[PDB]
């Protein structure tokens, strides 16, 4: 779930 | 106190260390004469016009120009480069039952090449090996798109005409799920080794922090910039300069060079  | 290169290295001959998690980026690439974006090597990037370089990593204007993003590609797809002695050294570190995991910021694939399973893998920005239709999310294999890409035609879906891209993570996009192993790898972890990267970008920086205190921090990359410098521990450990210079010294005081030497001539030539 964490963004690039 | 502070600890030394070779105390690291006497802890992992002493097994003291058996469980080490690794974490790499763009440092140990170029060696393999991948090229660094971060010139002369844009020769191929430049051309088309990027507006700027993160362009590379944004969906909007790849779906607006997709071009320089398969030159990219084309450069680094699977066939077209060969893992260097760093990535053999963590070949050799598995291959001894002391790893648990690899992280890697690299899209190279020269982890897997070298040899190191995907179970013990984290490729936190993605592969070549697969690819997903940008409009239709029908799934491919990486080598149905090879050709066209070979040939620098930008690929496109037969089931939509869209445009077809490699499982590579862009700029606002998800991590993979993989990722997510970072809660119990790290915590689990009695050795953190980090080479040619400093991780300024989280959310790799923040993963710094989640090895408990008593467990050394080995870096081995050009600078230090991230987060061993914005919150320094006491078993860190840094070791300034060129990757494979750094990673020589570290196999010496191992005492594996010709062991190392014998890994390397035994896949070069398979
Ligand atoms: N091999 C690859 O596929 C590859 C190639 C180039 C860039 N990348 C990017 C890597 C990037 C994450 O940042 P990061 O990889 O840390 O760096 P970067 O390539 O953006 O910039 C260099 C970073 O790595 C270190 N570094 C790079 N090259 C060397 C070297 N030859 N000797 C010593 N230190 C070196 C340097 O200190 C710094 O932290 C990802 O976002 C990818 O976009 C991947
Ligand atoms: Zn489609």
């Amino acid at each position: 779930q964490p963004k690039k | 106190g502070k600890l030394s290169l070779q105390d690291v290295a006497e802890l992992i001959r002493a097994r003291a260390c058996q469980r080490v998690v690794v974490m790499v980026g763009a440092g140990i690439s170029t060696p393999s004469g991948i090229p660094d974006f971060r010139s002369g090597l844009y020769s191929n990037l430049q051309q088309y016009d990027l507006p700027y370089p993160e362009a590379i990593f944004e969906l909007p204007f790849f779906f607006h120009n997709p071009k320089p993003f398969f030159t990219l590609a084309k450069e680094l797809y699977p066939g077209n480069y060969k893992p260097n002695v760093t990535h053999y050294f963590l070949r050799l570190l598995h291959d001894k039952g002391l790893l648990l995991r690899l992280y890697t910021q690299n899209i190279d694939g020269l982890e897997r090449v070298s040899g190191i399973p995907a179970s013990k893998l984290v490729e936190a920005h993605g592969t070549f090996a697969s690819a997903t239709c940008t409009v239709c999310q029908r799934p491919f294999p990486g080598e149905d798109i090879r050709a066209d890409v070979m040939a620098d035609r930008v690929p496109r879906c037969p089931v939509c005409t869209g445009v077809v891209k490699p499982d590579i993570v862009f700029f606002g996009e998800p991590l993979p799920q993989r990722f997510l192993l970072h809660v119990v790898d790290f915590p689990m972890a009695d050795l953190l080794l980090i080479l040619g990267t400093s991780l300024e970008v989280e959310p790799f920086a923040s993963l710094t922090e989640a090895v408990r205190s008593s467990v050394p921090r080995l870096l081995i990359n050009r600078d230090l910039v991230g987060p061993l410098a914005w919150h320094p521990r006491s078993r860190d450990v840094a070791q300034l300069g060129d990757v494979v210079h750094g990673v020589e010294s570290l196999v010496e005081l191992l005492g594996w060079t010709e062991e190392m030497r014998d890994l390397v001539q035994r896949e070069t030539g398979k």
